């Protein structure tokens, strides 16, 4: 009930590098109603061999992957263990997750300036759900609107850029409106020509 | 091409020949939560918030990594020594917020397809370089293998500093620079 579980692999019998890797993944939906664990070896890029838990064994998927994989799926005991890993080290871990990294809300922060261009910048926010919307009188402007791609900065907070065409003109009042779970209601931030 | 509401790897785990050196750390959405120091045999989480009420045995790291090592070597062999594509770095600065000449920040430097997992990202303040201020992420993982890191450099924008994140990898013949400086 305390400590997050891991994955464990397996023994199985301009300079150089060879790189080995081992990712656990597990995959979560609805909760923890719908959960995948996938288990990839790989030698450099190639991926060799895969546990993937909607399968029940392991599976080579390069000829390299197969001595490994043969041997794994005989012994008993490691089947045994690997296909309870989807209990004993995914669920368990979101249950841990669910009481921290999915509780942690930060608030996005908003600034609009000048490029004629006009940039809404939505800064520090986490989840990575978010909800942009530029408005033109209180009036949804959507052919102008122009975004970057969701910008993960990987402290665990993500940003956004939304840029709006705009040719200027006196009394035109432009917003910027902003949904965020983080948040009881919007945010809405306004620049005057 | 799988769907997920999240993705998490509890167990990223990279052995390499190349030092040797290794790594071990846990991604949740796409973000670090740990990583395991290898020498000082020490889970160093990311956020204070998971050093509130949970731990992870460091000791289970280094047991993965020394098969990594293990089972490597056989793959060495097994494979005719057919080693690493050096790939080509994708390299960005940004800052964290909005900048206001005077007003402090951080300048983020976004190092993307990394392979092999080697690599020197430096700061450069007027093309002397920072170390003091500087702190970057370890290796994050992507489902193609490749990887990225993320330097981070905590500067005071004013109309008279200019920064260069120097990025040295194999794939590249000359250290990359990309370069960085405020509106004035």
């Amino acid at each position: 009930p305390q400590p997050e579980q891991p994955e464990q692999p397996f023994p199985q019998p301009s300079p150089e590098d060879f790189v080995y890797q081992f990712k656990g993944m597990c995959y979560f939906t609805n909760g923890t109603e719908r959960v995948r664990l996938v288990s990839r070896s790989i030698y450099n890029r190639e991926e060799i061999v895969r546990f993937d838990s909607d399968v029940g064994e392991f599976r080579a998927v390069t000829l390299l992957g197969l001595p490994a994989a043969e041997y794994w799926n005989s012994q008993k005991d490691i089947l045994e263990r690997k296909r309870a890993a989807v209990d004993r080290v995914c669920r368990h871990n979101y249950q841990l997750e669910l009481r921290t990294t999915l509780q942690r809300r930060v608030e996005p922060t908003v600034t609009i300036s000048p490029s004629n261009l006009l940039v809404c910048s939505v800064t520090d926010f986490y989840p990575a759900q978010i909800k942009v919307r530029w408005f033109r009188n209180d009036q949804e402007e959507t052919a102008g609107v122009v975004s970057t791609p969701l910008i993960r900065n990987g402290d665990w907070t993500f940003q956004i850029l939304v840029m709006l065409e705009m040719t200027p003109q006196r009394g035109d009042v432009y917003t910027c409106h902003v949904e965020h779970p983080s948040l009881q209601s919007p945010i809405t931030v306004e620049w005057r020509a | 091409d799988i769907v997920a509401d999240h993705v998490a790897s509890y167990g990223v785990n990279l052995y390499q020949s190349y030092g040797p050196s290794g790594q071990y750390s846990h991604e949740f959405d796409g973000d670090e939560e740990f990583y395991v120091d290898l020498e000082r045999k020490e889970t160093v989480w990311q956020l204070p918030l998971f050093r509130r009420f949970r731990r992870f045995d460091p000791q289970f790291a280094l047991t993965n990594i020394a098969v990594l090592k293990h089972n490597l070597n056989i793959v060495i062999k097994r494979s005719n020594s057919t080693a690493a594509t050096n790939e080509v770095p994708e390299v960005t600065v940004f800052s964290k917020s909005p900048v206001t000449l005077g007003q402090p920040n951080t300048l983020i430097c976004l190092v993307d397809n990394i392979f092999p997992p080697v690599v020197n990202i430096t700061w450069l303040s007027n093309g002397h370089s920072v170390t003091e201020g500087v702190s970057e992420t370890s290796f994050l993982s992507k489902s193609d293998h490749s990887f990225f890191k993320i330097s981070y450099l905590t500067f005071l924008p004013s109309a008279d500093e200019i920064y260069d994140c120097k990025v040295e990898h194999w794939g590249l013949d000359e250290p990359l620079l990309k370069h960085w400086e405020p509106e004035i």
